[PDB]
RNA sequence: UUGAGCCUUGAUGUGUAGGAUAGGUGGGAGGCUUUGAAGUGUGGACGCCAGUCUGCAUGGAGCCGACCUUGAAAUACCACCCUUUAAUGUUUGAUGUUCUAACGUUGACCCGUAAUCCGGGUUGCGGACAGUGUCUGGUGGGUAGUUUGACUGGGGCGGUC
RNA sequence: GUUUAUUAAAAACACAGCACUGUGCAAACACGAAAGUGGACGUAUACGGUGUGACGCCUGCCCGGUGCCGGAAGGUUAAU
């Protein structure tokens, strides 16, 4: 038969193909545990809806979880009110629900583990830098400026 | 029988295997039986290694 | 390719030594392998030939004007019979036999041209263009092609060399061309 | 193919014939050649001649493997018991240890009886 | 009774026809095999006495649809 | 993995006069090798142990042609190949190795159920075999239906149509 | 011992004994379109078939033919 598969499936398969499959193995084996059904046509158009959403749709949402960061190097600069001991050396020190909530808290809307203040993470003042995360490959930088007030 | 001989020649020099078997025990074994005819074969090989 | 690659004659002195070996069929059942008489090619090729004839003492002042170079005089049938390294080529036909002097004991001559009106009339060619690819042992076949001066312009003896496809015996396929010689080898289908 | 050069020539020297083997150590065997494989038949081939060229026969024929030295096992009586084991030696081998496997049961099967000849 | 319970499929005379034309009365039974089938369902596997021609009916149909059609001439599986 | 095709690639020829272990025609009077040769020295190797090829290498630099004979002349070189063979592949089987999930189970167990049937379940053993359907070659007095002539100094035998 | 109930009681059948041959068990083999069942609640010291016929002394030669067993490289050969 033809079938069209459901799970990755070893060596013919992929997760969603139409393939074609001897009978022995389709019934037997594949689609008794669900790993692909027979192509009725019905349902290769089952699946023709299921070549339009979710790909070309959530995908262009992706590069909206990316171009978050198109506002993080259009402002690209906080300023945390931490002061300075004894030689403007921070006499604060600012991590990441510091840097997410002081990114957050404006028109900056991230979530709180979505920014990577390698450890400096942090101890001195004046300014610095980080990696925001929103993407897995679409990060972005900034510059962070502890204010001694 | 056996012989690993060794550094700087050639030949043979295997006088062992007159030694002991070869056509020793070999003709012997051989061909007949015997059985009784032995004892009058070594019996004759007495009277002669007698003088 | 789709025909041949005139240009896979692509270091001898020139590619004339290029040879006409394309295939032909088993004998299964009564099937013979047969040159016709000078096979020419509606190539002329620029053969300058040296023709040999059987012709007289009449003809020896135009039987050799006409793609050719001499002509074996009647006093010379048996004159010049006494040697081994001493002694196309023609024999005009009909009732005229040739085992009196052309028989004995391993060379091949017997086509010409036969004309007791003209020794060399305004159209009689075909003949100072190529010669004969006969039986060999297993097929035939054998002979040469165009040169180092023809391009597909020599590929014309690929429609009218291989088009000399012959009648066949039965249980057979007879076709597989190929030629060039002195630098490497090939060709393609048919 | 293979290649070994330490071996064994095993001799199979017996009265009608001799045949010779040369096998790598794992008696696994190389090239053989025999006395009356090579021409002679008959009492032709009972002899220590015939078991000479034998073993030419045999080294060209297992100098396949490039065989620079080998032991040499001597089994039976009988000629080219021993003259075997010289064109071997010629023929261009190392030749390292000389054993005498002939068998030896300690009485057991009765021989053959007749040779009323 | 050697019927196939997809399509009906039962046994059927015809002859043996001979070189010589003689006929003999005899059969042709339909190519029966009893097999297994996981309905997905009902979380159960039902055997059904199938020609092969049954199954491969099964398959293009699909054993919800076969089986529905049992259900509706009161075959019992 | 292995038998048969099919396709490229590389092997080899001791009929007699003779420079010599000439396959058959055909191109064919120079290609070649410093893109590193002859001939020595072994390696794998075919085999009528007669001798050949070659990668490696020592090497280190010219050999040829009608040449006069031979029914047929060049290891001058190149082809489509036959003698028979040898190797990768492509194709088609077949034979073999595993798996389990179809199917077998006349092992064990659970429930229906106080049941040596049957159904379902679990497990163990097998396993794409076995078995069955359709088709097909062989076999098949086991069964079945029949044939096994007429003339004739009775029939039969012989003979005859 | 058995046998032709009703013209044959026997030298005929059987018989213990012997031999050959099949069968690893879901046995072969038998009744059965089949399920199922005999064989057997047995398991090769068993079960089937076949011939011979206590016992004593014995049982030779022939494998061309016909059966049967084994085999296979070739040749020939079916659906396909
Ligand atoms: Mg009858
Ligand atoms: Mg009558
Ligand atoms: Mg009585
Ligand atoms: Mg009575
Ligand atoms: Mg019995
Ligand atoms: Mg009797
Ligand atoms: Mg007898």
């Amino acid at each position: 038969m033809q079938v069209i598969l459901l799970d990755k499936v070893a060596n013919l398969g992929s997760l969603g193909d139409q393939v074609n499959v001897k009978a022995g193995y389709a019934r037997n084996f594949l689609v008794p545990q669900g790993k692909a059904v027979p192509a009725t046509k019905k349902n290769i158009e089952f699946f023709e809806a299921r070549r339009a959403e979710l790909e070309a749709k959530l995908a262009e949402v992706l590069a909206a979880a990316n171009a978050r960061a198109e506002k993080i190097n259009a402002l690209e600069t906080v300023t945390i009110a931490s002061k300075a001991g004894d030689e403007g050396k921070l006499f604060g020190s600012i991590g990441t629900r510091d840097i997410a909530d002081a990114v957050t808290a404006a028109g900056v809307e991230v979530a709180k583990s979505e920014v990577r203040l390698p450890n400096g993470v942090l101890r001195t003042t004046g300014e610095h830098e980080v990696s925001f995360q929103v993407h897995s490959e679409v990060f972005a930088k900034v510059i962070v400026n502890v204010v001694a007030e | 029988i056996k012989v690993r001989e060794n550094e700087p020649f050639d030949v043979a020099l295997r006088r062992f295997k007159r030694s002991c078997e070869k056509a020793g025990v070999l003709a012997e074994v051989r061909r007949r039986e015997f059985y009784e005819k032995p004892t009058t074969e070594r019996k004759r090989a007495k009277a002669s290694a007698v003088k | 390719k789709v025909y041949t690659i005139d240009e896979a004659a692509r270091t001898a002195k020139f590619d004339e030594t290029v040879e006409v070996h394309a295939k032909l069929g088993i004998d299964p059942r009564r099937s013979d392998q047969n040159v016709r008489g000078t096979v020419s090619l509606p190539h002329g090729l620029g053969k300058q030939v040296r023709v040999l004839a059987i012709a007289k003492g009449e003809k020896i002042k135009e039987a050799e004007e006409a793609g050719a170079d001499y002509v074996g005089g009647e006093e010379i049938i048996q004159k010049i019979l006494d040697g081994w390294m001493d002694f196309v080529m023609g024999a005009v036909g009909s009732k005229l036999g040739r085992i009196l002097g052309p028989r004995g004991l391993n060379p091949k001559a017997g086509t010409v041209g036969f004309n007791i009106g003209e020794i060399i009339r305004e159209i009689k060619a075909g003949r100072i263009e190529f010669r004969n690819d006969k039986t060999g042992a297993i097929h035939a076949p054998v002979g040469k092609a165009s040169f180092p001066p023809e391009k597909l312009a020599d590929n014309i003896r690929a429609f009218i060399r291989a088009l000399e496809a012959h009648k066949p015996e039965g249980a057979k396929g007879t076709f597989l061309r190929s030629v060039y010689v002195t630098t490497t080898m090939g060709p393609s289908v048919r | 193919r293979k290649q070994v050069s330490d071996g064994v020539a095993h001799i199979h020297a017996s009265f009608n014939n001799t045949i010779v083997t040369i096998t790598d150590r794992q008696g696994n065997a190389l090239g053989w050649a025999t006395a009356g494989g090579s021409g002679f038949r008959g009492s032709r081939k009972s002899t220590p001649f015939a078991a000479q060229v034998a073993a030419e026969r045999c080294a060209d024929a297992v100098k396949e493997y490039g065989i620079k030295n080998l032991e040499v096992m001597v089994k039976g009586p009988g000629p080219g018991r021993e003259s075997t084991i010289r064109a071997l030696n010629a023929a261009g081998f190392r030749i390292t240890n000389i054993t005498d496997v002939t068998p030896i049961p300690h009485n057991g099967c009765r021989p053959p009886k007749k040779r009323r000849v | 009774s050697r019927v196939c319970q997809v399509t009906g499929k039962r046994p059927v005379t015809g002859n043996n026809r001979s070189h010589a034309l003689n006929a003999t009365k005899r059969r042709f039974l339909p190519n029966l095999h009893s097999h297994r089938f996981w309905v997905e369902s009902e979380k159960r596997f039902v055997t059904l006495r199938v020609s092969a021609k049954g199954m491969r009916v099964i398959d293009k149909k699909g054993i919800d649809t076969v089986l529905a059609e049992l259900r509706a001439r009161g075959e019992k599986y």
